[PDB]
RNA sequence: ACCUGUUGUGGUGGAUGUCUUGGCCCAGGUUCUGAGGAAGGACACAGCAGCCUUGCGAUACGUUCGGUGAUACGCAGAUCUUGUGAUCUGGACAAAGGAACAGCUUCGAACGCAACUGGCCAGCAAGGGGUCCCCCCGAGCUGCCUGUGCGCCAGUGUUG
RNA sequence: GUGACCUGGCGCACAUGGAAUGACCCACCGAACUUAAGCAUAUCACUCAGUGGAGGAACAGCAAGCAACCUCGAUUGCUGCAGUAAUGGCGAAUGAACGAGCAGGACCCACGGCUCUUCCUGAAAAUGGGCUU
RNA sequence: CUCGAUCGGCUUUCGUUGGAAUCCAGCAAACCCUGUGGGCUAUGGAGCAGUUGGCUGUGUCUCGGUGCUUCCCAGUACCAAGAAGAGUCCUGGAAUGGACCCACGAAACAGGGAGACUGUCCCGUAUGGCUGAACCGUGUGCUGGGAUCACUGGGAUGUGGCUGGCUGUAUCCCC
RNA sequence: GCAGGUUUCCACACCAAACAGCGUUGAAUGUGGGUCAACCGACCGUGAGCCAAGUGGUAAGUUCACCGAACAACCAAAGCUGCCU
């Protein structure tokens, strides 16, 4: 609901963040880097616990 | 001489000593000694205490009535399984032993 | 017991040249002096540096020569003047070449790297 | 238990002795006897670089007879002399003994003559094998010592005096 | 952090115009968003052509 | 052009602060770029004037505790920060001073019977 | 055509062989945290970055300084070269000089009181800003136990 | 004349304490599975779990000790005593110590293995104290 | 502020050294006499009487050395780390492989890297150099000789102190 | 509109990666936006209840005891107000 906390509006706002795929150039780092984002959740999937 | 170490936390408690005792209650009287006043860091014959060791004696049973009841009274043959403790004792003549060789 | 620092241990030694620096990649990517400078400056090998002329000695490009104009010390390579490849496309890149297969023809003698000589040829 | 004839097993293993996943044992693996062996000796020669000019063990220890009917006849070595032994040796000063290096006992007194006699004789062949030097590099210097020993400090490996047990046998 | 009173101070300082008012958001993703209505004599586009909104 | 702390060290404070107020307004200005997107020598210059920024704050916090340290010199009760910054237990470590303290004596045994030197021959 | 089989071949599958910046084991050394704020937890911080980092804190993948001495790199972009000088590295880390020692949001022992609150628009207040007042911002101080000292006291406690 | 002490308090200042740490340590507390071919004393075990406190080590420590000897001479650790003496439905099982041989008896501890208090002396250990410099 | 002592993984800690500018005190700061501090430490002690030894700033005039710096003369040293990527040829994508006569190091054949199987390709290793830290060469450093300075031993003679042993006592010692 | 969800809201691109037991669509995917308060609410207290404090219990921390302005104690908790200064 409207109703939160301003300490779970932070947390769901660097959610919000975090959940991007990674970019385009980082695969191509010449160690072999990360092909996709493992770390990724969608709010149907998995629900945050907060 | 526990209760009133718990309870002052920044002292150090050396000895304790009857003082009453009624139906209820037992009365001691615990001399501690504060670590960082000047007087005592002085004082050779005390300085020892301001050593971080020295850290709750009462809790460690160092103090003399510790030493009471950890059966350090005696030594000798009256206190055949006590030192250098009683749990050490008993680990280093319970300890299975493997030489390189046996 | 063996003293600290001189251990032959494969896998330390490994880790080590897989986790080196750059500082560090810079004196693992030495090359060795030709004749010619071995005898003038009494030095016998370098860390290679790039504007510095190389022959490659070894490899699918043994016997060729050139100006080095990038040392790629992550990958260990060393990128020499007209040693090109064409990609897919008509793009020209550079291939990475060992430092060890290189020989050293010519220096860029910084004050850095006249000092570096002149230490290194006093023979003590 | 058995089916045989082999003793009564009094095996004195019941308490968890081993370190298995639950427990941490009672086990205690000496594999470093071999390194410490070494480093014992290593920093026996670290305290003979320190105490340098002087024994290795350092004090002179008395001879006393073990102690049991058994052990009667066995010497070995004691704490340190007795009083006694010291004022009858020519030393009426404990803390001057024990500087100079010759170790003091005043629990132990003499139970007969021939121990007295024994470390008597021992301080006495001590402190003529002993070269002191003289305090403060250049003032008195004692009898005997001969301004040469001064320069040629040697530090003995062992005391001089025969083995302990060289006195029963 | 900022209030709304900070967010008008700052605002004078840093491009000298009078706030006539300042409501606050915090935008989902944890910024804080702020509306600053300008007096009447002043003018958002003539202070944007400076600022670089254009 | 950017800043040198070797050659902002030898300016004032009246005179690095001004420097610091065009460092942060350009700062500003690139900040106000990366959003009305210009080009890549705009956008790669935010972390050049970010560390000089740094490096000017850095230079007049130096130049002040500095002078800090030359005022509580000699001064008792210094600033916590100022103190001489040793781990917790070292700072309630008994001093080598009370640690050598004796009694009288000690003091007097340790002069009538000093340990001396002295080999078997 | 279907089935069964045998070969050849192609798929599905990831067994094998070889290795390994990993583990496990033994020996040696150290144990070096914190109210000057620890260990942990949050929220932030990158031109293109989500994660990770024993990265970092509004000076935010980094600041001063030293050692090194031409890179770094997945793209670009201006700085950088016989040099105040790229990069990497060193506990913000060497200077033997009591010379030098920056900064570090926020909860947390967590410290003004609370807190499922960034609340009480806390009290006091150096300063800064808008106009003596007043208004806004506001560093900093205010935790408890215990010890010592200082100030003020309490008592039909003992006395003068 | 409106005090001097004693005993308590409040505020301030300067400080300790607090919390953390898959090894070791000190003090407590404290099981049962198990074994006994059952089970209850016994055993596991004065262990696991739990509480408190640390240090680089901790604890112990220069005898109100060992012994009965031709005595020894802090404690600790190892070898061994010794699966012995002894305990135990004298069942299952449990079970030391001293002698003796070593390491140690240099060092960041020591009045170089002691000392506080007792006891002797004693005008507080003697040219006031404090803040800055 | 000086003066001394202590510390160096360092930037201190302590002091009844003394001085200035000051403030409390006023029979004289404040704790403390319900005892701070000294002596002894039970195979001994204290007192008293007497002897025999040693440590210490020593006032004072003697002699030598070591060196902190500086100056001259002379010599030495200043740090790395060896040996075929040999003339060739062949196979190979790439030689560390193979063939031809001749080569070499090793106090280094521990390792690791490099386009495959290397002692002589690279880092390194053994060894060496440091560890007064400076790891440096129109600048230094070390040694030796010589000189100035910086500093500490050996003899005068009042001390200021101390302090060990030994003898005797009539005196006593309370854990 | 609550709790819960936490960007699913909106737009564009996009469905030949996959999901939606189809697929020019979607709560999918990718990009970029959007939530403005003196007046609506938390915040202010108080209720049931809880914590610290005070004191007590325990070998000892505690999710140990008491919450007592109806109602406690072993308790020196009125730090505020008027005038003078």
């Amino acid at each position: 609901g409207a109703i939160k906390t301003l300490k779970q509006k932070l947390k769901y706002g660097k959610k919000m963040k975090q959940n991007r795929p990674i970019p385009y150039w980082v695969r191509f780092k010449t160690n072999s880097k990360q092909r996709y984002n493992e770390k990724r959740r969608h709010w149907r999937r998995t629900k945050l616990k907060m | 001489e526990g209760r009133v170490g718990k309870h002052c936390g920044g002292l150090r408690v050396l000895n304790s000593y009857w003082v009453n005792a009624d139906a209820i209650y037992k009365y001691f009287e615990v001399i501690l000694v504060d670590p960082m006043h000047k007087a005592i860091r002085s004082d050779p014959e005390i300085n020892w205490i301001c050593k971080p060791r020295q850290k709750h004696r009462e809790a460690r049973g160092v103090t003399s009535a510790g030493r009471k009841h950890r059966g350090l009274r005696h030594k000798g043959h009256r206190a055949t399984k006590a030192r250098p403790s009683v749990r050490a004792n008993w680990k280093r003549r319970n300890l299975v032993k493997f030489w390189r060789y046996r | 017991v063996n003293k600290v620092g001189k251990s032959g241990d494969r896998r330390k030694a490994r880790k080590s040249y897989f986790t080196a620096p750059s500082h560090v990649r810079r004196v693992i990517m030495s090359a060795r002096l030709s004749k010619d400078l071995r005898q003038k400056y009494k030095v016998k090998s370098l860390p290679i540096r790039k504007e510095d002329e190389v022959k490659v000695k070894r490899g699918s490009h043994k016997g060729r020569d050139g100006k080095v104009i990038a040392c790629y010390r992550l990958k260990y390579a060393v990128h020499i003047d007209k040693i090109t490849r064409e990609k897919a496309n008509g793009q020209t890149v550079q291939i990475g070449i060992h430092p060890s297969n290189v020989e050293i023809t010519k220096l860029k003698l910084d004050k850095d790297r006249k000092k570096l000589l002149e230490t290194k040829g006093r023979r003590k | 238990v058995k089916k045989g004839n082999a003793p009564v097993p009094n095996a004195h293993f019941h308490k968890h002795w081993n370190p298995t996943g639950s427990q941490k044992g009672h086990v205690r693996c000496f594999f470093k006897q071999g390194p410490q062996k070494k480093i014992r000796r290593a920093r026996r020669q670290k305290k003979a670089a320190a105490v340098f000019p002087r024994p290795v063990k350092g004090p002179l220890r008395p001879i006393v007879h073990c102690k049991s009917q058994r052990f009667n006849m066995k010497t070995r070595l004691g704490r340190g002399f007795t009083t006694l032994e010291l004022k009858t040796a020519g030393l009426t000063d404990r803390r001057y003994a024990r500087t100079i290096g010759i170790s003091v006992d005043r629990r132990r007194r003499n139970h007969c003559e021939e121990s007295l006699a024994l470390n008597a004789e021992r301080i006495k062949t001590y402190l003529s094998k002993l070269v002191l030097f003289p305090l403060k590099a250049g003032k008195k210097l004692p009898e005997g010592v001969t301004e040469e020993d001064i320069k040629n400090p040697v530090q003995s490996k062992q005391d001089g005096f025969p083995k302990a047990s060289s006195y029963g046998k | 952090r900022a209030n709304k009173n900070q967010i008008k101070t700052a605002v004078r300082k840093m491009y000298d115009i009078k706030a006539a008012r300042v409501n606050t958001l915090i935008r989902p993703d944890g910024l804080k968003k702020a509306y600053v209505k300008l007096m009447p004599d002043n003018d958002a586009l003539d202070i944007a052509n400076k600022i670089g909104i254009l | 052009p950017k800043v040198k702390a070797h050659e902002i060290r030898q300016l004032e404070k009246k005179d690095l602060l001004k420097q610091l107020d065009d460092l942060k307004t350009e700062l500003a200005q690139l900040r106000v770029a990366k959003q009305t997107s210009g080009a890549a020598s705009k956008l790669c210059k935010i972390k050049i004037v970010r560390r000089s920024i740094a490096r000017v704050l850095t230079v007049l916090n130096m130049k002040e505790k500095n002078t800090l340290r030359k005022l509580y010199k000699n001064k008792k009760y210094k600033p916590l920060d100022l103190r001489p910054k040793k781990t917790k237990k070292e700072r309630l470590a008994l001093s080598i001073i009370d640690r050598r303290r004796k009694t009288a004596r000690q003091k007097k045994i340790l002069h009538a019977y000093p340990m001396r030197k002295y080999y078997v021959k």
